[PDB]
DNA sequence: GTCCGAAGAGATTCAGAG
DNA sequence: CTCTGAATCTCTTCCTCGTGTGGTCAGGAC
RNA sequence: GCAGAGGUUCUAGCUACACCCUCUAUAAAAAACUAAGGACCACACGA
């Protein structure tokens, strides 16, 4: 989105993880988008973990 | 009022120029007038424009918004005065550049907004929650604005 | 009287205004400013000159060395324009200067010098402009931009509502230089006058003030006024001076001469104020309480002790009251304040102030300029003195003390170009006074505080740096003080004077390139008016203020002209008669108006002065008497539309046609059509393309002959005279005998330039409007360029035009051209493309240009000639070969996919040290045959002409019937006359001949050895290779189209002619626009244009008939006489009484395509008008037709509009951005195109299109877009090998661009991990 | 005081006017506690 | 994919948590920023262990002071200089131990201004004390490389091969480390080496964001080089341009007119672009019915674009969607799917009523147009795209 | 052969008042 | 006096696509 | 046809995304055929 510096700095210092579970993430990263089409796809994922 | 009194003359004349021969007597009804067709059913052009178009041109502001105390007396039918023109240029000039930027900060609003957004997906058929919102008719201070 | 052009075809013109002033040479204000570039101009004025005057003397410490200017040559161009142009070197000049070095007497530098010597010394190129106002950089007409940026001068700004979050308006004061430091003037919220060097950290005021060598007492005695108070044995006697009472309450008992006068509860009224001016009194009794609230103004010292009393600026107190009682200082001077009439300001300023003296002042200033080192005394003081009070870099221009004079209200004009102490104090005390309510302050907006910067300005500017760092250099050199060893050429280089120009002329933020498209195009872009550049705004810094017109334009800058989209406003386009003022300002040409009656006198004016003068509008009834029938005629007020009296104007406009631009006065009825479509047009107008063969537009404006013969485009006839030889490549003029040079008289060769590639892709070709024997005149049109018509400007053809709605193929604003139109090759439009091609060294063999090629069959070699290049006139297709160039292992330059049709012309460039191949040396053999060629054309023709001149002395009382041809022909002069002497002067006469044919045969080896010369190139490259593609593209169901009146347009259909609706004579109309375009964009012109245009067809035809049939010369010019004079008060007043009778015929047969109409753009013809030009042909006079339609064959009802609208076509065609991709190249981040979707790349599925797919939920859809068919690398050749085996599988993968992006995330300490 | 995009924009962007009217968050009596020693005080 | 380490001849800050927003640096060691500038640029040296010494850990002292303390001790205080000094104070700080102790004086130090700073400090400490990470390694000492490939040298023509504005970046780098490198081989006096030590910081600022800290450097063309976080941030970044926005295959763009003879499910597509297209399309379906063998002579059949060509490919549009799209699409009506008809000329042509949606203008409009190749990416474009299920 | 504006938003300093 | 607040400086983002025109990118010395 | 080489053409051709045949240390009876490709800023604009 923005001040990408900002975010990465603050997700690094911190230690932080992303658990995608987002649209924009899962288009980044290229996977099925967990709204749509995908839907279906992406709950089948969440339960089998 | 000039102004009103002219776009009201103008419609009364124009709505009805159509002076038709009923088998017999004389009677007018809507008229066939292309530009009255062509903005009394919605296809393109308002009753504003039209009148901008036929009637007078009403006033029209400065860069700031004050208006001219001079307005524009003539149309686009008949010739129009060279600082009648300025002065329409004016808004128009107004006009276009912000439609410019409107468009820059629209996209960049859009692209906010659904970057604000762009995770919540519907995943539960029911809540099951009595909380809503009561909804109820928009009066702010005048009729109703959505019913 | 016209001039023998508009002779055959005379422009039917209406407008009853009587224009005043012709319209002035458009490119004035380019080719002017470069003509005073180039220039000895003394008195400050910008020359070149004047520049090496200002930077050539130099000091040396101990070196005891000067440098002096003398004077400054420009050499001959080392090549012509066109020469320029072919190869791509820089049409410049070499720029000789006399410098003069000169060291003194060493143990005497009082004296003069020892040592001078004078020599030619280089300094570098200056790109000069040809005479169409182009520069001509890499061998592309690149023209600048002149530019519209805030003058020098202090400005008064106001800043309103922004800060303080109060509404409280501050007041900022900004002084502005020339080349400097930008100084601000800024109020603390807390009303505490800041100044602000360079926009930087906020510093008090009086720093500044105490850094001109001010003490506390001098700014409090310049800043405020002083009330005096005396310290009198009753109570210290005040006194109070009654001048101070505006608007004061009486908190005390006001009385003298034993005289109450106001009292308690009380405010003292302007009565009461002359009441007590009137009394003669001074002393007052006030409470001491009032005295305490005061400030002390100077310091006090017990004289008892010397300790301070109180500082300057010190409030008065009980303490402090007993203070100044108990010394016996009778003396008390306090601080006048007032909210209303003078606020103490600079007072806080000083109790905010840290600084002190001086040298606090300094150390403190230098802080804040140069932070961190220590802030040496010598080093503040040098810088202060250096920032603010040094020629060498705080140098106000001319205009600059013009502007700051002007808005200080000092008299003075001219000055030095430094701020004394009194320009920042005045400067101070004006923008308190801006505070106080007194003045008020000024808009940038406005006109008169926005200069011009033409060419010959920005270009002085930029040699003026290279000559700053040329002088760096000299000064560098002059540390070793040698004599009687350099001459005055080794110490400077004309390197870094070259790399400032050629950078300012190239690669730079206004050397832009012309857009050669229309000679509308080629003047319009120059003309251009930039906001941009340096020192300027930005597409991005510009707000909704600096965009806006502002009320002063009126006449200087066209309103409606000016590009749309995010530059809106900047670049605004120069208004027709606006010339550029001395300074840099733009004047207006107006009417002198003597009381009642207007005269004919121009008085050209700035904005400022405008505004100050009544200027009556130019559409107003004055009949050459003035005297305005209208005793409430329009005028234009200080900057505000309000009608004023008939005696009470001064000044008036000069033509109705001055307030817009050249680009939208081609636009004919801008009276009518709103002012956004006026600007669409405009903008659409530069745009258009020159069609195969120009048709004139059917109804003009009258000025678009100006616009087509102040461009080059047009060959103007420099010097009239007889047609004695014309031809479709060359035109040869006989000049006259009263325009004959003295001696050595003869032709004027008007060398027409064919089809050549213009900047914009089109052809730039001249067609010869005359024939052989037809006479020219001064200023005359021999060759219509690109787009132009007998001299007049056709940039678009015109075309039967309905307005109806045909089956929706004409939906929203598509046009519907007929099949009609391409049939009758009507919009097809030459573009030329060029491929170039190198050969460079490398290693083991370079690049050589053979036909040698491997791995390609006899097809490819068949275009292609025994030595690698294609023949010229090959009709090339998509991949075919043109350019050998083998490398050293087949690097053939072949033609782009998609492009098409033949090549015209191949250039084979090769520096010296490599021997041209076969294909180059017929190519420098056929150049060298046309050189010889044109030479001995210019040679036989002047010799029989030198031999006439020989042969008038030999008839002037002489003449000899057959001993002048007896006699061989190249000696006509040793004959029989009267003079004893003529003999020998006839055998010299002849000695100068055979010198004369020597010099000829000179020149002729000059030119070969020019031709025959290496052409050095870029470093590394052997010889280049230009191949010149010449498609022939046409309308097809895409071709951008617009008219003039901004109703831009697409093609839909090409119709067969015989589905196109016909009227009763059944010829079908060409293009069905929408009518619906109409209403909402308001462009009521075009419909005007239309009427009009059947109008002028409809005499056409008229005309036609009676020309067809053959009629007697007497009815077809009775009629044409009776169509010139039905206007109703028409200022052309043709006549055909004075025409021939022959070319009356010769004026018909130009007019039976249609008589052409001028409307000038706010003089155009009325109803009435109109209607009887309709009305004298054997049209209808409502300007409708019955059209019936084309495929039903039955009556349309409503009958509907028909006119010939005169219709571009606009540059943007389809068959140049039909683009398609399947799978080709690919980057680093593995994106198709990345940087350019020219290189066959797929289309960018951009931020906003995932958004738009996933909102409908196509997950798949976009895993495809953003995976598979974009990034996976792996996914997507393996999805490729599925769907050319039927099946449709799909990998996800991991997008390699999200790889690059992790990596480099990766790269920087933050750990990116994939974890599962 | 703006009625166009930029009011949009201030919405969502949930930005506090230059001018914001004050509100109490608790319900109480209205008083002027301090003599309004440099600003002005309400204590409910 | 493969890396390489530049070995610092001394530790050197990272820019991303020194004069950044977030000031990383700035909470955790609980200095003012200017006084963590100036030790790290070497302005002024910092104190680790003064121990006897008046000076604490966390002192901050000008050169002359340095001076006066050694005086005060000779050896036992210490006052390191530069980046080296930062990484020391990290190592002799536990976070443990502080961010417990800065919970104690939480609990008690009440202000509102103080408990707001503390919380944000705590914050830090906490989630950096819970994270798998030391506070030492803020300060990089091993700086890697892009993949060169990541970073390569694109042109031949002019001057050979021209940089990608980060090679220039990583060799100003790598010739300050070799040249530290050198002046520790060679002893060279102490402000040397100080001098040395700053522009190797300084060129590792500009490599992790040349723009954060005063003239952001530039050796080429007088503009600022596109740093690391260049390509990451901002629109021109990775994010936005190459992730989120990829440009497609199978993708073209035309400018669109109106055609009325279209149904609603329909638009117009020119058959050399629709050829252009489909070419995978056409080359299965070439080999499966036999007029070519292998993708060369599918590839030479397509490009004389033969009879048997169009109506192949007529038969492979028979039911497959492509996406039109406009440019500036603002709502999800803006980009739709179609039936594409195969007509001549080079103009999309659209439904006229779908241009309401599109906000099309037919005055030169550009629409682009793609092509869902998977099948269920197809009937997907079916089943949600097509004009004819997203009327509402 | 090889090598030296503007708009806001937030973090951060002054101050001024208890 | 020290802490809620006044200011101060500073940093990020500003439709999204195209057609395109160009301009640009590490030497001499040992 | 998955690790190499050879073959009738045309230096070289072993699935390199890639086109035919042979075998695991040996080179020819054989026609359709071949190359995996490129960055950053300013300007005219266009919707
Ligand atoms: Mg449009």
């Amino acid at each position: 989105f923005q001040e990408t510096t900002r975010v990465l700095t603050e997700a690094a210092v911190a230690g932080k993880r992303d658990e995608l579970r987002g649209l924009k993430e899962n288009v980044i990263v290229g996977r099925l988008i967990p709204a749509g089409t995908g839907y279906a796809y992406h709950q089948d994922r969440m339960r089998r973990r | 009022a000039a102004n009103d009194r002219v776009s009201k003359a103008m419609m009364d004349n124009l709505q009805t120029e159509t002076v038709i021969n009923r088998d017999g007597q004389e009677e007018k009804q809507v008229s066939f007038n292309s530009i009255y067709m062509m903005a009394d059913s919605g296809a393109r052009g308002s009753a504003a424009q039209i009148r901008q178009l036929a009637g007078m041109r009403g006033l029209m502001a400065k860069p700031d918004g004050s208006i001219i105390e001079t307005p524009i007396t003539a149309n686009f039918r008949e010739g129009l005065n060279v600082l009648q023109y300025f002065i329409s240029t004016h808004g128009a000039r107004k006009g276009l550049a912000d439609t410019a930027l409107k468009t820059a900060n629209s996209g960049y609003l859009t692209r906010r907004l659904v970057d604000v957004a762009q995770d919540l997906v519907v995943t539960e058929d029911d809540c099951g929650t009595h909380e809503g919102i009561m909804m109820t008719p928009v009066i702010e201070g005048g009729d109703v604005k959505e019913p | 009287v016209y001039s023998y052009t508009e002779k055959k075809r005379i422009r039917k013109d209406f407008g009853k205004r009587p224009q005043v002033l012709d319209v002035p040479y458009l490119l004035s204000i380019q080719l002017d400013s470069f003509q005073k570039f180039i220039e000895q101009d003394p008195e400050g004025q910008y020359g070149l000159e004047a520049a090496f005057r200002s930077v050539f003397p130099i000091q040396s410490y101990s070196g005891n060395s000067e440098l002096q200017y003398v004077s400054y040559r420009l050499g001959e161009p080392v090549f012509d324009v066109q020469e320029c142009q072919i190869r791509g070197v820089t049409y410049s000049a070499p720029l000789r200067v006399k410098l003069r070095l000169v060291i003194y007497e060493r143990e005497a530098p009082e004296g003069t010098v020892k040592d001078i010597k004078e020599q030619e010394v280089y300094m570098g190129e200056i790109p000069l402009m040809t005479d169409n106002g182009t520069f001509v950089i890499n061998g592309t007409e690149r023209v600048i931009v002149s530019q519209l940026h805030r003058s020098p001068g202090v400005f008064f700004d106001s800043d309103k509502g922004k800060t303080h979050s109060s509404g409280k308006v501050l007041y900022n004061a900004r002084i502005i230089p020339y080349r400097g430091s930008w100084l601000d003037f800024e109020f603390d919220p807390k009303d505490n006058l800041f100044v602000r060097i360079d926009r930087r950290r906020k510093l008090p005021a009086t720093i500044i003030l105490r850094a001109l060598n001010y003490t506390t007492e001098q700014i409090l005695d310049l800043f405020f006024e002083k009330v005096i108070f005396e310290i009198r044995d009753n109570k210290l006697q005040m006194e109070l001076v009654p001048e101070r009472l505006r608007g004061e309450t009486a908190s005390f008992d006001i009385e003298a001469n034993g005289k109450v006068y106001v009292e308690k509860g009380r405010r003292i009224t302007a009565r009461h104020i002359r009441q007590l001016e009137k009394d003669d009194v001074k002393l007052i009794e006030v409470p001491v309480e009032y005295i305490a609230g005061k400030v002390v103004a100077k310091d006090y010292i017990d004289e008892s002790t010397g300790e301070l009393i109180c500082a300057a600026n010190m409030e008065l107190s009980l303490d402090l009251l007993a203070k100044l009682s108990q010394s016996g200082h009778k003396r008390i001077e306090t601080l006048f304040t007032n909210d209303l009439d003078h606020g103490p300001y600079i007072s806080e300023t000083l109790r905010v102030d840290p600084t002190n003296d001086r040298l606090s002042a300094l150390v403190e200033i230098y802080r804040m300029m140069r932070p961190g080192e220590p802030p040496t005394r010598e080093a503040a003081e040098s810088l202060f003195e250096n920032l603010f009070f040094s020629e060498d870099r705080y140098d106000l221009s001319a205009v600059g003390r013009m502007k700051f004079n002007r808005s200080l209200l000092r008299e003075e004009i001219e000055g030095s170009g430094i701020l004394s102490k009194d320009d920042i104090i005045d400067v101070m005390k004006k923008l308190i006074d801006i505070r106080n309510g007194k003045g008020e302050v000024d808009d940038i907006d406005h006109l008169g505080n926005r200069r011009i910067r033409s060419v010959g300005e920005m270009a002085e500017n930029q040699f003026r740096v290279g000559l700053v760092r040329v002088e760096r250099a000299v000064k560098e050199r002059l540390s070793l003080g040698d004599l009687d060893t350099l001459m005055p050429q080794d110490m400077i280089n004309a390197k870094p004077i070259s790399a400032a120009v050629k950078e300012f002329f190239g690669s730079s933020q206004l050397s832009q390139f012309m857009d050669q498209n229309n000679p509308l195009s080629e003047i319009t872009h120059k003309r251009r008016i930039s906001a941009l550049g340096p020192g300027g705004l930005t597409r991005e810094r510009a707000g909704f203020e600096v965009r806006d017109v502002h009320p002063t334009h009126y006449g200087r800058v066209c309103p409606i002209e000016t590009p749309e989209g995010p530059n809106i406003g900047l670049i605004n386009s120069l208004s027709v008669y606006a010339q550029t003022n001395e300074y840099g300002f733009l004047e207006t040409p107006y009417r002198k108006v003597t009381d009642g009656v207007v005269t004919d006198e121009i008085h050209y004016l700035s904005a400022i002065e405008e505004g100050n003068y009544v200027i009556a509008q130019a559409n107003s009834n004055l009949d050459e008497e003035g005297h305005f029938v209208e005793d409430l005629v329009t005028c234009r007020s200080k900057g505000e539309s309000s009608l004023f009296s008939r005696d009470q104007v001064d000044y008036m406009d000069v033509s109705t046609q001055q307030v817009v631009s050249v680009g939208a006065s081609l636009i004919p009825f801008l009276e009518h059509d709103d002012a956004n479509r006026a600007l669409m047009g405009a903008n659409m107008q530069r745009q258009a393309v020159p069609t195969l063969r120009a048709d004139k537009p059917l109804v003009g404006t009258g000025m678009e002959r100006a616009v087509a013969v102040d461009s080059g485009v047009t060959a103007v006839a420099k010097r009239g005279g007889v047609v004695q030889y014309v031809d479709a490549s060359r035109i040869v003029i006989k000049v006259n005998e009263d325009e004959m040079y003295p001696g050595e008289a003869g032709i004027d060769i008007y060398n027409l330039t064919k089809y050549t590639r213009s900047n914009q892709n089109t052809c730039i070709n001249q067609m010869p409007c005359v024939s052989l024997g037809e006479p020219v005149e001064r200023g005359d049109v021999l060759a219509d360029g690109p787009s132009t018509d007998l001299g007049e400007l056709a940039l678009g053809q015109n075309m039967r035009v309905a307005f109806m709605p045909w089956n929706g193929y004409n939906f929203e604003d598509s046009i519907l051209v007929s099949e009609r139109v391409v049939q009758e090759d009507r919009f097809t439009t030459i573009h030329i493309q060029e491929l170039a091609c190198v050969s460079r060294d490398t290693k083991l063999g370079p690049e050589e240009i053979t036909a040698d090629i491997p791995n390609v069959g006899e097809a490819a070699l068949s275009k292609l000639d025994e030595s690698g290049i294609v023949y010229i006139g090959a009709e090339v297709t998509g991949g075919d070969i043109l350019v050998g160039k083998v490398t050293p292992k087949d690097s053939s330059l072949r033609v782009p996919n998609g492009v098409s049709g033949t090549v015209i012309d191949v250039q084979v460039f090769t520096r010296d040290g490599v021997e041209k191949d076969k294909r180059a040396l017929e190519i420098e053999e056929m150049q060298l045959k046309q050189a010889k060629k044109d030479l001995s054309e210019e040679l036989q023709i002047l010799e029989a002409g030198l031999f006439s001149r020989i042969r008038a002395v030999l008839v002037a009382g002489g003449v000899e019937a057959e001993k002048l041809d007896k006699l061989p022909r190249d000696r006509w002069l040793e004959l029989g006359l009267t003079d004893e002497e003529k003999q020998n002067q006839l055998e010299q006469l002849a000695e100068q001949y055979d010198e004369l044919k020597h010099e000829f045969e000179k020149k002729l080896e000059a030119k070969r050895r020019k031709i025959t010369q290496g052409d050095d190139l870029a470093p590394g490259v052997l010889k280049i290779v230009k191949v010149y593609l010449a498609v022939k593209r046409r309308i097809q169901p895409g071709d951008k189209m617009a008219g003039r009146h901004g109703n831009k347009g697409v093609i839909s259909k090409i119709n067969p002619i015989e589905d196109m609706p016909y009227d009763e004579n059944g010829t079908p109309v060409d293009i069905v626009l929408n009518p619906l375009g109409v209403p909402s964009r308001m462009n009521i012109g075009q419909i005007l244009e239309t009427h009009l245009g059947m109008a002028a067809k409809g005499i056409g035809d008229k005309i036609n008939a009676m020309l067809k049939q053959q009629q007697e010369v007497a009815k077809l010019r009775e009629f044409i006489q009776r169509a010139y004079d039905l206007g109703a008060d028409v200022r052309q007043k043709v006549d055909l009484s004075t025409f021939s009778d022959e070319e009356v015929m010769r004026l018909a047969e130009n007019l039976r395509k249609g008589m052409p109409i001028a409307t000038p753009v706010f003089d155009g013809a009325k109803e009435a008008e109109i209607k009887e030009l309709l009305k004298l042909g054997d049209l209808p006079t409502s300007g409708q037709i019955r059209l019936y339609d084309g495929r039903t064959g039955e009556q349309f009802e409503r009958p509907v509009t028909v006119g010939y609208m005169y219709m571009l076509k606009l540059n943007h065609l389809v068959d140049d951005k039909m683009h398609a991709r399947s799978t080709g190249s690919y980057s680093l981040v593995t994106q198709q195109p990345l940087g350019g979707k020219a290189q066959f790349g797929g289309q960018r599925f951009g931020e906003m299109e995932v958004w738009a797919l996933e909102a409908y939920g196509a997950a798949y859809t976009l895993q495809e877009m953003l995976t598979v068919k974009s990034d996976d690398v792996n996914g997507r050749t393996k999805m490729y090998k599925n769907i050319v085996d039927g099946n449709h599988q799909m990998e996800p993968g991991m997008p390699e661009s999200f790889n690059v992006l992790l990596k480099e995330i990766r790269s920087l300490g933050i750990n990116i991990e994939l974890e599962d | 005081i703006t009625g166009g995009l930029p009011r949009v924009a201030d919405l969502f962007e949930a930005r506090r006017p230059k001018e914001p009217a004050i509100l109490a968050e608790i319900s109480g009596i209205v008083s002027f506690g301090k003599e309004t020693k440099g600003k002005r005080r309400l204590v409910i | 994919e493969r890396m390489g380490h530049i070995e610092l001849a001394s530790p050197t800050a990272h820019i991303w948590f020194l004069k950044s927003l977030p000031s990383r640096i700035g909470l955790l060691l609980d200095m003012p920023l200017r006084d963590i500038e100036r030790v790290l640029y070497f302005e002024s040296y910092v104190v680790i262990e003064g121990g006897m010494t008046n000076l604490e850990r966390q002192q901050i002292l000008t050169e002359e002071q340095y001076l006066d303390a050694l005086e005060e001790f000779g050896d036992e205080f210490d006052a390191k200089m530069g980046a080296e000094a930062i990484q020391a104070l990290l190592k002799s700080m536990d976070l443990e131990q502080e961010c417990e102790q800065l919970r104690e004086e939480l609990n008690e130090t009440n202000s509102e201004t103080k408990r707001k700073k503390l919380t944000k400090r705590i914050k830090l400490l906490e989630a950096f004390v819970q994270s798998g990470n030391k506070p030492e390694w803020m300060i990089l000492t091993v700086l890697p490389v892009l993949p060169p490939d990541l970073r390569p040298l694109v042109p031949l023509d002019g001057g050979r091969f021209a940089t990608s504005d980060l090679n220039d970046l990583y060799r100003r780098v790598i010739n300050r480390n070799n040249r530290l490198k050198r002046l520790l081989d060679l002893a060279a006096p102490d402000i040397i080496v100080r001098n040395e030590k700053r522009m190797l910081q300084e060129a590792v600022d500009a490599l992790l964001d040349n723009g954060r800290r005063g003239r952001a450097i530039t050796g080429s063309n007088k503009r600022p080089l596109k740093s690391l976080a260049d390509m990451i941030k901002g629109k021109q970044g990775r994010f936005r341009q190459n992730l989120l926005g990829k440009r497609v295959d199978y993708s073209g763009r035309s400018v669109i007119t109106v055609g009325p003879y279209l149904r609603l499910h329909q638009c117009g597509l020119p058959k050399k672009m629709a050829l252009e297209l489909f070419k995978p399309f056409i080359y299965g379906k070439l080999e499966l019915r036999g007029l070519a063998t292998t993708i060369k002579a599918a590839k030479k059949m397509v490009e004389r674009e033969e009879a048997v060509v169009w109506d192949i490919l007529d038969e492979v549009i028979r039911e497959h969607p492509v996406l039109l799209n406009r440019a500036p699409t603002l709502h999800r009506l803006g980009i739709q799917a179609f039936e594409p008809v195969l007509i001549e000329g080079k103009a999309i042509q659209l439904h006229p009523l779908v241009c309401a949606a599109y906000n099309a203008d037919f005055d030169g409009d550009q629409m682009a147009v793609h092509v869902p190749l998977t099948l269920e990416a197809q009937l997907e474009a079916r089943a949600l795209m097509m004009s004819t299920n997203n009327i509402l």
